[PDB]
RNA sequence: GUAGCGGCGAGCGAAACGGGAAGAGCCCAAACCAACGUUGGGGUUGUAGGACACUCUAGUUACAAAGGACGACAUUAGACGAAUCAUCUGGAAAGAUGAAUCAAAGAAGGUAAUAAUCCUGUAGUCGAAAAUGUUGUCUCUCUUGAGUGGAUCCUGAGUACGACGGAGCACGUGAAAUUCCGUCGGAAUCUGGGAGGACCAUCUCCUAAGGCUAAAUACUCUCUAGUGACCGAUAGUGAACCAGUACCGUGAGGGAAAGGUGAAAAGCACCCCGGAAGGGGAGUGAAAUAGAACCUGAAACCGUGUGCU
RNA sequence: AAGCAGUAAAUGUGGAGCCGUAGCGAAAGCGAGUCUGAAUAGGGCGUUUAGUAUUUGGUCGUAGACCCGAAACCAGGUGAU
RNA sequence: GACAAUGGUAGGAGAGCGUUCUAAGGGCGUUGAAGCAUGAUCGUAAGGACAUGUGGAGCGCUUAGAAGUGAGAAUGCCGGUG
């Protein structure tokens, strides 16, 4: 009922007020200390450093470069195919359709990681080596 | 607004699975005739982060 | 007479959930309008009042600091919005929640088609009283029913709502429901 | 916060694809024909168009060419508009206690305290001499349409582009394409020219060096009707009050403080002390320690009288 | 998410997009395994393979960022009573 | 019921008091609200009642929500008075 209103056990905490007096645990410094850089308004030092000693990130090396050219396969395990039905025909827009594929970057790639137990024909754009051997190793067939 | 990445530092190092991040190693650009055999051979290795150097630029890198 | 699967009007309430939901729609029709001045903002105060040291006097900057009388706020109200939202299967939990426990507490009302031709209060005022009901009722039906909306709301605690404008806040405020049968099968088709 | 730029430091930082709002496209220069350079006609492009020669007829006044008569609404004054009585306390009833009524009207404000039925109102209807705005129906005003042939002709020049010096593209001269300025040089003509991030060859897409164009977009000095878990006189605009005012400065310019009797002035007739201010009575009022220096009236500070020392 | 409908609401509708289900390598690439290497020979990082959306509290970053206080710099004006 | 622990600055953790506004429910008030003054009252603390004077119209309680939410000191700002 409306005036007999509860939340949840254990779901909201009250906040933390500073410079509220000295029995507060957090009256006089705010949790600060004394006289520093870090005492100050408007903080200290960059996240990273600031002067000093050389950065960690600036000692080390550069390395590598970046393929504009790149291909990303969807992948898809031997256990998620044991959803479909025994003589079924897999074809890329029914495993985006059935909720195995969510995004296609650049094709299908299935990889051999798991059981088959199945009987099932899979045409994809890619295969491993443990694909194609275990689905064709029950019977079935494969497309490129 | 959106949080900036550090440029410089993901030149620098890759994320690896657990969350930890992979790192090349440094003493190796020019001088070689004053570093022995065992020195250089043990320099094309890589390594990793270190949690004391992790505590101060975890936040550097949020988005890689 | 009227059967009704018990997936809706007949689940446990969610307690948790339910007062999420109130406090979200009631923090959702809430406007900030509010603002305050500050440094900047206040008129004057561009130049120093006196010069750095040699009187004795504490240092002053300008007349419109926050400790003059008459000058800046510092971290005072600014204009915003408070609404929020939460997972869509969370909306609907909630409001089957409110269904069942008003069925709980024997707040349910079917009733057959409200036959009225002309606005008249009176007539209704009468025909709630008839059936027994507390002094906050909500009346649900279809469609928007003009005849039934023109009159009934002149009467305080009494609100007309339709099958698809059922709220979280309308079912938990009112005492008791009372519904048509082509409403109740629109409300547990709509819903699950 | 990706690609990238960066004493590769601090830092800077995109576009195409996809999902939506809104959504019409057109006019000139040249070839060519007729008249006395002139003004008319013809003609507007990449699936290659046009000139010449072959059979040939939708007003878009926001671009697309530009002057006017022609009924319905909206705005600017307003008018109708339901339902209550009695007792108690009180100075006063709307409060308390009983009997009623209205509601397409229980938003709000006032009335001697707290009113759906006392008043102005509200829901719902009615209404325009005259002026202005927005739209529609004839009148009114312009109007040439598509394919086949391509002998031959036309399709924007000190322009494109290059070197030197700068700038702008997220891009600091870097391997810098794409585009702008100053100086100096300086093309091609459909078997032509440009682009696809130096550059060449092959493929794909387009056709520079003339012009015009509503809508979705940005803001509020304002007018009308409203809203708020915004302020309540050291707050809220500097300014609730005759405020950009008193005042300050040669000048540009800087800038305050100040709200509250009572329901109704019914704002104390008259007598006494005094030169007057001020007061003591008597009256008004529910109340005058509510008497205009007026609701409530705290602390600092200043006084008078008293129990114990 | 933008948008659309709705009382400046609640929530309908909207699946562009995002995180996770698989890693390793500078990259081509291969894939429960990959890189280095003549050689799983040894070694490195993975094979845990449960996340995801909203929100209370703590801390951080970008904004003046807990408050008051300079000596100064730049730009446009006013002054030879 | 038996035993054990409980000095404390910087700083970490936990549980609470009070103040203004909103929602729902339930109440008080001219037979006298808030505010102010006095009192020999209650709780472990922040603090809460009651009675009597003044005052002349509004205000508490319970459960939730949100903050311009607590002053002894900055040669602090404004007013009054030594």
């Amino acid at each position: 009922k409306l005036h007999e209103l509860k939340p949840a056990e254990g779901s909201r905490k009250e906040r933390n007020r500073v410079g509220r007096g000295v029995a507060t645990g957090n009256g006089k410094t705010s949790g600060r200390g004394h006289k520093g850089q870090k005492a100050r308004s408007g903080g200290g030092v960059r996240p990273g450093f600031e002067g000093g000693q050389l950065p960690l990130f600036r000692r080390l090396p550069k390395r590598g470069f970046t393929n504009i050219n790149r291909k990303e396969y969807a992948i898809v395990n031997l256990d998620q195919l044991n959803k479909f039905e025994d003589g079924t025909e897999v074809t890329p827009a029914l495993l985006v359709e059935s909720g195995v594929v969510k995004n296609e970057k650049s094709g299908i790639k299935i990889l051999g990681n798991g059981s088959l137990d199945k009987k099932l024909t899979v045409k994809a754009h890619k295969f491993s080596a443990s694909a194609a051997e275990a689905i064709d190793a029950k019977g079935g067939a494969h497309e490129v | 607004p959106k949080m900036k990445t550090h440029r410089g530092a993901a030149k620098r190092v890759k994320r690896t699975a657990s969350g930890q991040l992979k790192r090349s190693r440094a003493f190796t650009s020019h001088l070689f005739a004053n570093k022995s055999t065992k020195q250089k051979r043990q320099l094309r290795k890589a390594r990793l982060v270190s949690k004391s150097d992790m505590k101060r630029v975890k936040q550097l890198l949020a988005y890689k | 007479s009227i059967e009704l699967s018990d997936a809706v009007f007949g689940i446990e309430p969610n307690n948790s959930v339910l007062f999420e939901a109130i406090n979200l729609q009631r923090a959702s029709l809430r406007q900030g309008t509010h603002a305050v001045k500050n440094r900047s903002a206040v008129s004057g105060g561009g130049r120093k009042p006196w010069k750095q040291k040699g009187t004795g006097r504490a240092r002053q900057g300008t007349i419109r600091a926050p400790q003059w009388r008459g000058g800046g706020i510092v971290f005072g109200p600014t204009p915003r919005s408070y609404a929020y939202k939460m997972p869509k299967k969370m909306r609907r939990l909630a409001l089957r929640s409110a269904l069942s426990f008003k069925v709980q507490e024997n707040g349910l009302t079917v009733v057959d088609a409200f036959n009225f031709e002309a606005p008249k209060t009176k007539e209704f005022k009468n025909v709630l009283s008839t059936l027994e009901q507390p002094k906050k009722v909500l009346v649900v039906t279809e469609n928007e029913d003009v005849n039934v909306e023109l009159s009934a709301r002149n009467i305080p605690g009494v609100q007309v709502t339709t099958a698809q404008g059922l709220n979280v806040l309308d079912i938990t405020n009112a005492d008791s429901l009372v519904i048509t049968e082509a409403a109740a099968k629109k409300v547990e088709e709509v819903l699950g």
